[PDB]
RNA sequence: CUCGAUGUUGGAUCAGGACAUCCCGAUGGUGCAGCCGCUAUUAAAGGUUCGUUUGUUCAACGAUUAAAGUCCUACGUGAUCUGAGUUCAGACCGGAGUAAUCCAGGUCGGUUUCUAUCUACUUUCAAAUUCCUCCCUGUACGAAAGGACAAGAGAAAUAAGGCCUACUUCACAAAGCGCCUUCCCCCGUAAAUGAUAUCAUCUCAACUUAGUAUACCCACACCCACCCAAGAACAGGGUUUG
RNA sequence: AGCUACCUAAGAACAGCUAAAAGAGCACACCCGUCUAUGUAGCAAAAUAGUGGGAAGAUUUAUAGGUAGAGGCGACAAACCU
């Protein structure tokens, strides 16, 4: 079973009313359009309406790098190098302007975010905006590309060899010296692994979730 | 003389009789007024310029986007309506102001802590004990009978509102985040003054101006948000989605009114008047009452053409 | 910045007096039940629980002497004995503290 | 999004955007109230050692979601007309900027690519 | 500005509270019952039930013993937090320890409390009891409870 | 008046006040067709930019702007900051002196203490300003060139006040770079009727016109303890989560 | 002249790296005190943290001795001489 990650609610002292008036939101508007199971690293097309594009259709391709916010507001980022220019487009995935949402690609890589890419050398970013979707296999494993990218040089938007980021997915051996390496750990925060009291466990929650996801389908 | 809780001196067997016996009665209190029109109301009259009708208290459950048809986004704030009762009329005459006025209780707390005044003043009125309570000036034509119930649909789509809470307690603050105050520069020698006030009048007075901006407690005062749209009403839950932020706290109450800003005056001829009865309704609501400009949840997708 | 001027003994009691400044009188007092000695309503009886701790401390001096050294916690429950008293169906497979004095009412074989 | 001292990159074709120079083009003024420029709003630069007003037509800054978001700060120039300097815009530009036909219609008409 | 911070800043930083916090835990699996300083040990409390919830998962679930590892400083009470304590709880579900306040400590003055885990071999606490179902106010109200139990069945 | 000390030019911070008004409002005149001006009466609610250069105030210059006002406040404010300058001891150049030294002539360097006793003050106060676009309209007005206005509709900025759905910094939360809301007035004159002075006359004649808030707050336990979006303490909210 | 200025007698210290003629470079111990902040009845009647200058030399330093106020001593700062 795949729950799409925005109906697990933040923890915070929000009335868990809220939260299932706001699913019921969510589950119409998932009637009107399919939104299909996708992860940061998959391959997706986005169709939005448009006022002033061409048609009045926009059609958009890229990786996805990000997928943040909970509920009905609730986004994703795709990047793409478009005429070697870097683009990202961040989508409201229950904006009612959005046609289609089409997975070409679907994938999981080594990292929940991809942000990283905006350092990478831009072959890592670009995508073919016609490429054809690839068939997933029915009940089959979702594929993890273990790419590690290569990198640009220093300085990078963001410090990614900070123990912080738990970035898995860059050739930081290519990159980065050893001494450049120690550095990075004297930010290294050991205990933070074993904090049991900062561990949010949404088992229970989940299992709710899925009893409205099936009870709408149901009638 | 010593101080005494409700459940201090019960035993073992009788705290969780004592307090299901509480809760039942509650619950059945609140059940004996769901039937107002029955109950002998006081006239229902119609509505007429200038005339002022009762407002709500809600709890404010979150926020939340809708879109438009043009495809614009809106956040709007989800207040609901829990247990909200009349509880009080005074006349035009006792008031002491131009204005009767009609008390309204929202959320039902423990009979367990509050005063004894207060206890007998809800055993008279035959209701369980509400958190806050909020006087609203009314013209004679809107009374009400006090014990009625009031509800998220005493509101509509495509209204104002003015939301009344008290704003989040940020306690003691300094100048810079309190007044906005640029503070000193971080560098070029500044000596232990990064975020001073700096001067705090001239010389010549001797003194430091009554109303003088300086760093004290910040927050947790009553604002009022004025103008808000009323983008859509569930009557189902009692939730109104108010255009835009309230203050104060989300699980905070908050006063709703009809708007006082002059555009919005005399809009209520097809508001309810004096207030929504269900019971007396004719035709049930549906779950949602939705402005016309909203994008409904299961409407098909905007396709600008 | 200094005093401009001494303040006097009419000014200084009028703060050092004020009722902010006065020791409250505590209410929530009373008598403990087992011992009649005093405690607050909130907080355990200071003489019962050293009662408790005294005899608790004794436990623990058994249970040092039998273990005989660091890093020697038993993988199995333990129970205390009081002279007279023999292990029980279900304090099989027990490290057995023995205690070389009657029972305390109050510590009930449990 | 862009200020002044922030260095664009010209996108279009002009001979003035695209001839090396020892400094690269700097914004010196954004004709707006804030200061604050974003896609749609005109600046004047300090490009060649001379000043030129261009329009953005992206920026590395986010904008409202729905919106591109460009890994540099992407500006076409113009005249003090509005009309573009250049001839051909090849890097992709917000289809946002097709709300103000009115006053860039001449530099919508040079743009090859939209997104 | 405060607001929704659930946890306490004690030592000498975040990596001294857990240390400080371990150290405490440690001292409860030992002895099973510990006095403390009264906010370290509510801080502690949240640790000392998470951890009976890891020993429930069993010496054989590695991300278990990883976590009983760091947090038992003295590793003989790893196999005692397995096979004695979390077999000694596996009928609940939770509330495995139990904290009261003790009277204030003697030198500085500090609020203390005693944390145990429940069903230890200790003497017991002198808990704090209820009035007797045979007051007179829980006799008046024990007469109530069965006057509506006859009319309920009306 | 102060030499048993009232230290500090410019800047930062926060600004109180005047009105002799820079801008926004209302008028009169015009060598005022219109668009712009010029001049005067009224108006101090609101506003009055960022840079290069100089220690600079001053000025020049680059970009703007509705506008980049003049002034006073111990040349407002240094027990809030800065110290470039300034002005002690070191040193250099030119000049003056026999020399020691000296020079509102330049130059480089050069310790800015203070735990607040009293006064005062610490959520006045929830009414908002301005620009721009469209439109009126290529209309009025002009031979043309050009070229508007009490309306109408939008979209902004700033200033207040909030807030966190999304984005962002982040992550039980606090934030901005994000979002939401923002509601009266003002008097100068211009005109009727009309006597003293049987016309006239807007009248320190009697007279008639333009032309005078609401909102918020609001009942009172225990005052054991616990919890909190409340909080320095205190207080407040919750516990029918003891 | 147990500080400090200078001197006498007789001692001691100076890692690693580069270069290799060494008042060479980098860089510790060590010596000094550029700049910033802190501190200003201090931790301290001149400090602390960082950042610095030098670090086989006109170096740094232990010991004993010498020069004395109309004086000494001085790589002149009218320096230093408890
Ligand atoms: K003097
Ligand atoms: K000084
Ligand atoms: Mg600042
Ligand atoms: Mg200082
Ligand atoms: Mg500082
Ligand atoms: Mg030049
Ligand atoms: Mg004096
Ligand atoms: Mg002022
Ligand atoms: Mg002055
Ligand atoms: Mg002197
Ligand atoms: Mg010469
Ligand atoms: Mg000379
Ligand atoms: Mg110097
Ligand atoms: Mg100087
Ligand atoms: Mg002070
Ligand atoms: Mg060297
Ligand atoms: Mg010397
Ligand atoms: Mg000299
Ligand atoms: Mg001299």
């Amino acid at each position: 079973r795949f729950l799409s990650p925005e109906f697990i609610p933040r923890r915070g002292r929000t009335d868990p009313l809220k939260f299932q008036i706001e699913r019921k939101d969510m589950l119409e508007r998932r009637k009107v359009l399919h939104i299909p199971e996708f992860y940061v690293g998959s391959i997706l097309r986005v169709t939005t309406a448009d006022p002033y594009a061409s048609g009045k259709i926009s059609q958009f391709l890229g990786i996805c790098i990000q997928r943040s916010g909970r509920g009905l507001g609730a986004t994703f980022i795709l990047r793409n190098v478009i005429e070697g220019q870097g683009v990202e487009i961040c989508f409201e995935l229950y904006n009612p302007r959005v046609q289609e949402i089409q997975v070409v690609k679907l994938e999981k890589r080594l990292d929940d975010s991809l942000l990283y890419l905006r350092d990478a050398l831009p072959e890592y970013s670009t995508f073919d905006v016609n490429m054809k979707p690839v068939v997933q296999e029915p009940n089959q494993k979702v594929p993890v590309n273990e790419l590690k990218v290569k990198m640009k040089p220093k300085p990078w938007s963001k410090r990614w060899e900070r123990p912080n980021f738990n970035i898995k997915g860059i050739r930081f051996d290519l990159c980065l010296t050893e001494q450049q390496m120690k550095e990075a750990q004297k930010w290294n925060q050991p205990w933070l692994e074993f904090d049991m009291m900062r561990e949010y466990d949404t088992s229970k929650i989940e299992a709710a979730i899925w009893k409205e996801i099936e009870a709408s389908k149901r009638s | 003389k010593s101080g005494t809780w409700w459940d201090e001196h019960l035993s073992e067997e009788n705290v969780p009789f004592i307090k299901q016996l509480v809760s039942d009665e509650d619950k059945a209190q609140l059940a004996s007024k769901l039937c107002p029109l029955k109950d002998e109301p006081w006239p229902i009259h119609p509505w007429e310029p200038g005339s002022f009708r009762v407002g709500l208290i809600a709890l404010k459950l979150g926020m939340m986007p809708l879109w438009t048809k043009d495809g614009q986004k809106h956040v709007v704030t989800l207040l609901q309506v829990q247990d909200c009762h009349v509880l009080k009329y005074t006349s035009k005459e006792n008031c002491n102001g131009k204005m009767a006025t009609l008390s309204v209780g929202g959320k039902t707390v423990s009979r367990f802590r509050k005063a004894t005044s207060i206890l007998e003043f809800y055993r008279e009125l035959g209701l369980p004990p509400k958190q806050t309570v909020k006087i609203f000036n009314i013209t004679d034509n809107a009374a009400i009978k006090p014990g009625t119930p009031l509800y998220a649909a005493h509101f509509r789509p495509g209204q104002y509102v003015d939301v009344t809470a008290k704003t989040i307690g940020k306690g003691f603050q300094g100048v810079m985040k309190r007044w906005g105050f640029k503070g000193q520069p971080a560098t070029h020698g500044q000596t232990k003054t990064h975020r001073r006030p700096g001067a705090v009048a001239t010389g010549d007075i001797g003194r430091v101006w009554p109303g003088t901006k300086m760093p004290g407690k910040m927050g947790n005062i009553y604002r009022t948000e004025y103008g808000l749209k009323v983008w859509r009403i569930n009557t189902k839950h009692n939730i109104i989605y108010v255009n835009g932020s309230v203050p104060g706290h989300k699980n905070c109450l908050v006063k709703v009114k009809d708007s006082k800003l002059p555009a919005y005056k005399d809009l209520g001829k097809n508001l309810p008047f004096p207030t929504y009865f269900p019971d007396g309704d004719e035709e049930e609501l549906p779950e949602d009452l939705y402005d016309e400009n909203v994008c409904q949840p299961g409407a098909p997708s905007i396709t600008f053409a | 910045a200094a005093p401009k001027n001494r303040r006097t003994i009419e000014v200084n009691r009028c703060r050092r007096r004020n009722p902010q400044k006065l020791i409250k009188v505590k209410n929530n007092i009373d008598v403990c039940p087992e011992c009649g000695h005093l405690k607050q309503k909130h907080v355990l009886c200071a003489y019962c629980y050293e009662k408790v701790c005294k005899e608790t401390a004794e436990i623990r001096r058994q249970i040092g002497k039998q273990e005989g050294g660091p890093f020697k916690a038993p993988t199995i429950e333990t129970v205390v004995l009081y002279t007279g008293e023999t292990p029980s169906e279900q304090d099989q497979g027990k490290r057995i503290i023995e205690r070389d004095r009657k029972r305390p009412s109050w510590f009930t074989q449990n | 999004a862009i200020q002044k001292m922030t260095r664009v990159r010209v996108v279009d074709n002009s001979a003035l955007g695209n001839s090396p120079y020892h400094r690269a083009p700097r914004c010196i003024h954004v004709y707006k109230k804030n200061g604050v420029g974003k896609v749609g709003d005109q600046i004047l630069l300090a490009i060649k050692g001379q000043k030129k007003k261009a329009l953005i037509v992206g920026h590395c800054m986010p904008g409202p979601r729905m919106t591109p978001r460009f890994d540099s700060n992407n500006v076409v120039l113009i005249e003090d007309n509005g009309n573009p300097v250049g001839t051909r815009i090849k890097t992709p530009i917000p289809t946002s900027l097709r709300k103000r036909e009115g006053e860039y219609s001449k530099v919508l008409a040079i743009a090859q690519n939209f997104v | 500005i405060s607001h929704g911070r659930v946890f306490r800043r004690m030592g000498l930083g975040p990596e001294s509270r857990i240390h400080l916090l371990r150290n405490l835990l440690t001292g409860l699996v030992r002895h099973e019952r510990i006095e403390a300083p009264w906010a370290r040990v509510d801080e502690m409390r949240g640790y000392a039930e998470k951890l009976i919830d890891y020993g429930k998962l069993g010496d054989t679930n590695e991300r278990a013993m990883r976590m009983a590892d760091f947090w038992l400083t003295e590793k003989d009470l790893i196999p005692k937090l397995f096979q004695v304590l979390a077999p000694r709880y596996k009928d609940q579900t939770g509330g495995y320890t139990r904290m009261l306040q003790i009277p204030n400590r003697s030198l500085d003055r500090a609020k203390m409390a005693v944390i145990e885990y429940k069903g230890n071999c200790l003497p017991p606490l002198p808990l704090p009891r209820r009035d007797s179902h045979l007051t007179l106010l829980n006799q008046l109200l024990q007469g109530l409870r069965q006057d509506l139990r006859q009319s309920q069945e009306a």
